[PDB]
């Protein structure tokens, strides 16, 4: 389906963003 | 939908003026405190979320100009020092980069003509800031070199105020929307744009003047399009017609990266219906994983949908209501882990909803 395909795109792409955030150590505010 | 929330706290800012924006800082590392910013009048305020619904006031920014009215804010970080940063803008058309640790202005950018309605940071490059304005244009800034990379408008640009814009997940393209009823696509992974961005880092800087979008439609809504966000290769957009519309440029099977600038087709996949949100300038938001969609209405109700349930009517969550929350919810923000949801109102009130 269009839904499941789009869901996997979101999943794959948010995982890429999540991995980039994990390597980061942004100092606390 | 499986999601449930409990209202654990609320407060009201002493200025009593409407709050237009709220954003949790999604750059803060795991374990660090959940911090959000609010914007309204000439104020920017930072709060920290603690246990048992505690909302701890951190610092208040009060703009020298009493006539300034902030409409939006967005978070970023310094690519070199890992220092958090906060961009704000409003009616004066001035972008202010604020050190959220000291609550002092680092730098500002005039550039834009008229009111700035929304700010957004690129999801990959923390220096690329997008401002959308009352002057009908979008502007891309490189805040590391203090250059205006590109101006998106002109011959085939918006014909009225740009109200909202969003970068897709990988930061390859932007969807803008506004008072002219249209939604316009602007590709930033084009050779021209990728080179203009590269040049902004090598830098009087010559900004790109992008007169032509990569897609344009005015057949989704019959009024002002006041909010827009990507959902994968699909779009989420709303007007004042009591629905958020899920659609895609072109025909059902058309790949987002294969649609041509003159593409006349548009495909609606669904609608997330609600009630009493028939007034202009009401923003919707999603959590980081795009599993939840939230929208406040003019009467203090907070609607939530489970984006993992295909049928939007079946996706509906129990609507969040508190007998003391009766004012228009202008914007909402989920914490990075979606355990906390904050709503801000026209009566300067702030509402904290914790995941059950
Ligand atoms: C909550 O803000 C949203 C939400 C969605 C899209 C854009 C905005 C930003 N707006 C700020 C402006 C505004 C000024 N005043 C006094 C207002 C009172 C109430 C509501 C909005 C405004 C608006 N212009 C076009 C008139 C656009």
């Amino acid at each position: 389906s269009m839904f499941s395909s789009n869901r996997q795109k979101i999943l794959e792409r948010t995982e890429i963003l999540n991995q980039e955030w994990k390597q980061r150590r942004i100092q606390p505010v | 939908c499986k999601y449930s929330f409990k209202c654990v706290n609320s407060l009201k800012e002493d200025h009593n003026q409407p709050l237009f924006g709220v954003q949790f800082n999604w750059h803060s590392k795991e374990g660090d405190p959940l911090v959000f910013a609010t914007v309204g009048s000439n104020r920017v305020t930072l709060y920290e979320c603690h246990s048992q619904g505690e909302i701890r006031l951190l610092q208040s920014y009060v703009d020298a100009d009493a006539d300034e009215n902030f409409y939006t804010c967005a978070w970023t970080y310094d690519s070199n020092t890992s220092h958090p940063l906060l961009a704000v803008a409003g009616s004066r058309g001035i972008i202010r980069i604020i050190n959220p640790i000291t609550m002092q202005c680092i730098k500002h950018y005039v550039g834009h003509g008229n009111a700035i309605n929304e700010l957004k940071f690129h999801p990959r490059d923390p220096n690329l800031l997008l401002s959308v304005s009352k002057d009908h244009a979008l502007r891309l800034w490189n805040i590391q070199t203090d250059t205006l990379v590109a101006i998106f408008g002109g011959v085939e640009g918006h014909r009225d105020e740009v109200l909202s814009a969003d970068y897709d997940l990988l930061g390859e393209k932007i969807m803008s929307c506004g008072m002219d009823h249209s939604l316009k696509l602007w590709r930033i992974n084009s050779k021209r744009m990728m080179n203009a961005i590269k040049e902004s880092y090598d830098y009087p800087f010559i900004s790109q003047k992008i007169h032509f979008p990569d897609f344009s439609t005015r057949d989704i809504h019959r009024n002002y399009v006041d909010c827009v966000r990507w959902l994968g290769d699909l779009i989420l957009s709303k007007s004042c017609e009591n629905a958020i519309v899920c659609w895609k440029p072109g025909k059902m099977e058309d790949d987002i990266d294969k649609i041509k600038p003159s593409e006349s087709n548009v495909t609606i996949l669904g609608r997330f219906d609600y009630s009493q949100c028939d007034i202009w300038y009401m923003r919707f938001s999603m959590d980081f994983w795009q599993k939840m969609l939230a929208l406040g209405n003019q009467v203090g109700k907070l609607y939530v949908w489970d984006l993992e349930v295909e049928d939007p009517h079946k996706a509906k969550c129990t609507t969040l209501t508190h007998h003391k929350c009766g004012a228009a919810i202008r914007q909402t923000s989920f914490s990075r882990d979606s355990s906390i949801l904050i709503a801000v109102c026209d009566d300067a009130s702030i509402w904290r909803w914790d995941r059950l």
